């Protein structure tokens, strides 16, 4: 839907980029996310990313792809990426890809910010 | 008894959501659970995306064909591909393997299909096409 | 952008079919009315195929195509069913061959009023095709 | 197999009230036809009031089942009244010219008044 089928929300808290997702995260949609995020990383010195999946309706391997791509971006700058408000459906995919061994998970945004020494 | 649906559509990423939702709709007749449905939609999306990114390289003139033959409570799903194919299918069957890293693909596609379905048969001949059969 | 959908001729698939169609066409951001007409038209033509074309026999298959281009919705419904003997006669308002099933004979009339065009091609025992444009 | 159209029926003296919720199509119109003709066999119904307020969709199968029900009511010297009709539906009553044979009312109280019940 031109972001309907998804809805991306971004906010920088000092050196941290928060990405809040609402909708389905698939090939079509994960490409748009990638475009907006990589765009913010070029324009600002972002060290950490927090990904709020609380309102996420769906996710496929296209969702894992864009997440790892973002982690490698964050990895080089010596940062951390934290996902929060993850539903079981989505948590499951993190278990197969073994994405967890590289991405910290938290209950909500506040605990993700605490994990990044911001709060 | 049986009921069957077939869906074809241009290989564009804006149709993907549409396709898996359509399949999930038809399957809904077997009163599945939200998890059962989620796995199928995930699976459809996984296979359909394979056809679109690895058969037709994002090119839309291609056609993806999904077949859903339901019978005696079983869902027999299939996907097609008159585009480029898999030269070493068995090697593709290897966890994490991908042709597209510039496109950030992680090689999960099949691993996901195998874990969500009771069966996964991938047939293919190069330059001819690719056909993934899933059962649940 | 194009979509194609086939399915066994069971009355239980009719809603699914027209909803599927409306979902694909929605990409042209139509109105609720514009959508309502399309779904009705689809329902009108698909029902014809099932009751007439296959005589409520589920083994039959209804084929719906939707080719969208330059803002135009090219909808086609086909069936390899019984076919239509006199088409110039079926096109007659209030005409029906299934009054035992309480069919009012309003189908083509509706399709006519909802669509900017309606072409019904057919040969007996072969099946049929109904092409609508909006 | 009924969640595509919910059918609510109620008999008030010699009047049958049919309130519809959902879509009224081929599949669905056949189930309506069955429950209604069934009530007509078990009870001496002269009038029918069709409340279309919550109706989401209707095709020619809707007209058909309504027309068949009129002929049933015509036979006993009765009247059929539809009420709370949406524009979309009203439009179809205009083509079939179903109006020439079916009275239309604002809604269920006025339908009942037209039938001298209230
Ligand atoms: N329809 C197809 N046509 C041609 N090659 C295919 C097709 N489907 C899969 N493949 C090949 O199988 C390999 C693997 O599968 P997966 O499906 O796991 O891949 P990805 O697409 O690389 O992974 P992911 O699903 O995580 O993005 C692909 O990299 C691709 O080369
Ligand atoms: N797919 C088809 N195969 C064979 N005959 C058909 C087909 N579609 C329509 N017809 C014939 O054309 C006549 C026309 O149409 P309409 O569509 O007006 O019919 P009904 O189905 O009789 O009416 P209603 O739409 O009120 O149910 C039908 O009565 C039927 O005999
Ligand atoms: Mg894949
Ligand atoms: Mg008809």
């Amino acid at each position: 839907g031109s972001h309907m089928s998804l809805a991306i929300d971004l906010e920088v808290k000092q050196d941290v980029l928060i990405v809040r997702l609402s909708g389905e995260l698939d090939h079509h949609t994960a490409e748009e996310l990638r475009e907006q995020v990589t765009d913010v990383l070029e324009n600002r010195a972002i060290r950490h990313i927090v990904l709020n999946l609380g309102q996420l309706t769906f996710m496929d391997a296209s969702g894992l792809g864009v997440i790892l791509g973002r982690y490698k971006q964050i990895k080089n700058v010596g940062g951390q990426m934290v996902v929060c408000a993850v539903s079981p459906a989505v948590k499951r995919l993190f278990d197969m890809s073994g994405l967890f061994k590289i991405i910290r998970v938290e209950a909500d945004e506040q605990f993700a910010l605490q994990a990044l020494g911001v709060a | 008894m049986r009921n069957e649906m077939h869906l074809q559509f241009s290989a564009r990423s804006e149709n993907e959501s549409f396709a898996r939702v359509t399949v999930a709709a038809f399957v809904a007749q077997l009163d599945p659970t939200m998890d059962e449905l989620t796995e199928i939609k995930t699976v459809v999306s996984e296979a359909v995306t394979n056809a679109i990114i690895h058969g037709y390289n994002n090119d839309p003139n291609g056609i993806v064909s999904i077949s859903v033959i339901i019978e005696d409570g079983v869902v027999h799903l299939t996907v097609r591909d008159e585009g480029v194919g898999i030269p070493d299918i068995e090697e593709a069957r290897q966890p994490l393997f991908t042709t597209k890293p510039e496109l950030e693909r992680s090689g999960m596609g099949f691993t996901i299909m195998e874990n969500f379905m009771d069966e996964v048969i991938v047939e293919s001949e190069v330059n001819k096409g690719t056909t993934v059969y899933l059962k649940k």
